[PDB]
């Protein structure tokens, strides 16, 4: 296990902004959250709830690709992204699953069926973000130089969009393929506050549900707050149990002479 | 027009076997061959059918996933590769050549036939 | 291929110019059911299927919803709610061999009528009488397929006809590009934008994937053109009181 020191922010929309603070309300990875340190030196089946954060770190090309899906087998639609050459591949047919997809070994696709898009075309961290909403598939990525021994560095830099895919296939599964470091984290609807510089790159960010000071910063729309007292939110108590008290008597209502009557 | 069939002897269950027959003589108006199966206690059955003009092959549900048929236009050859052999395939295999009259009724030429046996 | 083995091709995720399709050549038959030929380019659907087959001139009329005949009941069926077009033209030059062309065949009878958009490829001998036949053709038992009498001297009712049927967001055809103007306030419409103002140059530096640009109070002030990747500014032409 490890935490996440302010890592995993990305550009929400395709809008250029300069020297302005903004508030966005979509899915992110909450700051200082527990992640899983999977080690393969192995590849389990993990679920897919609204988004996934991925990262890896290796001096050799151990990481190959991913095998998405919902009910992964040879009976429904799927998705497959691998890099076995200088090219990538995309498919929406697959339907050739197995119990050990470890793969010039290519023992993954035993069969094939009705296929779709053919986008076959063209240490250090390599972080990725996957989300599937509105019937479209979007991915994000970035690569940065890094030197570390255990988990992760400090600082941050945002991720930029790469591709899009009008798949339309529901996804409720997730796997991985190797040939070191392999982390997993989940997404959640939150509210943030991002700062842009003159050239147009995210350079700082603060959360809204981490600490009271962050709440004050978000409500004042600034990164520095002067001394005083401020009104931030409201407080109320939620119920615990339920009571459904109802009358005592029991007798079935006579509808036969109403609905199944003989003569009207 | 003369149908001569070659190949097909005694095989073991689970093995493979290929049969080929040649058609020589008058040129056929319709490009359509086929393979037939006559069980010793039953009648003639359908194994495969290939046209070549459309390059589409038809197989019955009994042997849809096991029997494959191929044709050679240049050599006037046709082939039937048999895989995953079972005891139910023991029968005599025939070759069929289809021709048409001036009106359009399809004819059929019956070959000599080759005996195929599947025994352990 | 023949009508009994009609080929089907799927079209998706590409740009189709429907208007140019009719202008490529001359078609004797062009009937669209539920589709306006004038607004053929003004459509945006998902699935496109192009089914094609060869029949004679007199069998052309059977390719329509609610039609009956040998071809309509045993070779190709169109659903009553068909939403597409029927295109046909004579093929007596390239698709007609000299003297009883026997390559094309058709089905004459079956045990039941064909469902819409269904293809029959079985060559099982049809039993037309109480006398059984086991893989042998003869009395009361004939082949399900018969050869076409395609002859160059035959009439137009028997002359071969290749028919293409189009059955219907990733399939649409865009158009209407235009040049650019400067230093004069006009009405503009980029991809998904509308507004009035004057366009000049700018010194801003964008990022390799950004298109628009917004100042405070959510108002556009910078646009990138999708033809030459040149930045632009937007200011409104003058207004004031009197
Ligand atoms: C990025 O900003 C720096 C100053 O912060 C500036 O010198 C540089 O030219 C900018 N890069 C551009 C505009 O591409």
């Amino acid at each position: 296990y490890t935490n996440s020191f302010t890592r995993g922010v990305y550009y929400p929309d395709k809008v250029f902004r300069s020297s302005v603070l903004h508030s966005t309300q979509d899915l992110f990875l909450p700051f200082f959250s527990n992640v899983t340190w999977f080690h393969a030196i192995d590849n389990p089946v993990l679920p897919f709830n609204d988004g996934v954060y991925f990262a890896s770190t290796e001096k050799s090309n151990i990481i190959r690709g991913w095998i998405f899906g919902t009910t992964l087998d040879s009976k429904t639609q799927s998705l497959l992204i691998v890099n076995n050459a200088t090219n990538v591949v995309i498919k929406v047919c697959e339907f050739q699953f197995c119990n050990d997809p470890f793969l010039s070994e290519f023992r993954v696709y035993s069969s094939a069926n009705n296929c779709t898009f053919e986008y076959v075309s063209q240490k250090n961290l390599r972080e990725f973000v996957f989300k599937n909403i509105d019937g479209y598939f979007k991915i994000y990525s970035k690569h940065t130089p890094i030197n570390l021994v255990r988990d992760l560095p400090q600082g941050f830099s945002a991720l930029e969009p790469l591709v899009d895919l009008p798949i339309g296939i529901n996804i409720t599964r997730f796997q991985t393929l190797l040939a070191a470091a392999y982390y997993v984290g989940y997404l959640q609807p939150r509210t943030f506050l991002l700062k842009y510089n003159e050239n147009g790159t995210i350079t700082d960010a603060v959360d809204c549900a981490l600490d009271p000071l962050s709440e004050t910063k978000c409500t004042l729309k600034s990164f520095t707050v002067e001394k005083g007292i401020y009104q931030t939110s409201n407080f109320r108590v939620q119920p615990t149990e339920s009571i459904v008290r109802f009358p005592n008597i029991t007798n079935l209502c006579p509808f036969g002479e109403v609905f199944n009557a003989t003569r009207f | 027009v003369q149908l001569v069939e070659s190949g097909g002897g005694l095989v073991q269950p689970g093995g493979s076997l290929r049969l080929s027959c040649a058609a020589s003589g008058r040129t056929f108006r319709v490009n359509l061959m086929g393979w037939f199966r006559q069980a010793p206690g039953k009648g003639r059955e359908l194994v495969a059918s290939i046209n070549g003009f459309d390059d589409i092959t038809y197989y019955p549900d009994s042997v849809e996933g096991r029997f494959t048929i191929s044709r050679d236009n240049a050599k006037r050859m046709v082939y039937l590769q048999m895989n995953s052999l079972r005891a139910e395939d023991t029968a005599v295999y025939y070759c069929a050549a289809y021709d048409s009259d001036y009106d359009g009724r399809l004819f059929n030429y019956w070959g000599q036939g080759t005996q195929v046996t599947v025994s352990s | 291929a023949s009508v009994y083995a009609w080929n089907r091709k799927r079209i998706s995720n590409c740009v189709a110019d429907y208007s140019v399709l009719y202008n490529s050549a001359s078609f004797s038959t062009f009937k669209c059911y539920g589709v306006s030929p004038t607004k053929l380019n003004d459509l945006c659907f998902t699935n496109v299927y192009a089914d094609s087959f060869v029949i004679r001139g007199d069998e052309v009329r059977q390719i329509a919803p609610g039609q009956t005949g040998k071809i309509a009941d045993y070779n190709y069926k169109l659903p009553d709610d068909f939403t597409g077009c029927v295109i046909a033209w004579n093929s007596n030059n390239l698709d007609s061999k000299v003297g009883g062309n026997y390559n094309y065949l058709y089905r004459l009878f079956r045990k039941s009528n064909l469902k819409p958009f269904e293809r029959d490829i079985s060559t099982e001998i049809y039993q037309a009488g109480s006398t059984p036949c086991n893989g042998v053709e003869g009395f009361n038992c004939y082949f399900p397929l018969q050869s076409y009498g395609f002859q160059p001297t035959n009439g137009v009712g028997y002359q071969p006809y290749r028919v293409v049927v189009l059955s219907f967001a990733t399939v649409c055809g865009p158009k209407k590009s235009t040049n650019l103007v400067k230093n004069k306030c006009v009405n503009f419409n980029f991809n998904g934008l509308t507004g009035t103002g004057v366009l000049t140059e700018s010194n801003k530096k964008f990022l390799p994937f950004q298109q628009f640009g917004r100042d405070i109070a959510d108002t556009t002030d910078a646009v990138r053109d999708p033809q030459t990747l040149e930045i632009l500014d937007i200011t409104p032409c003058s207004f004031g009181g009197v």
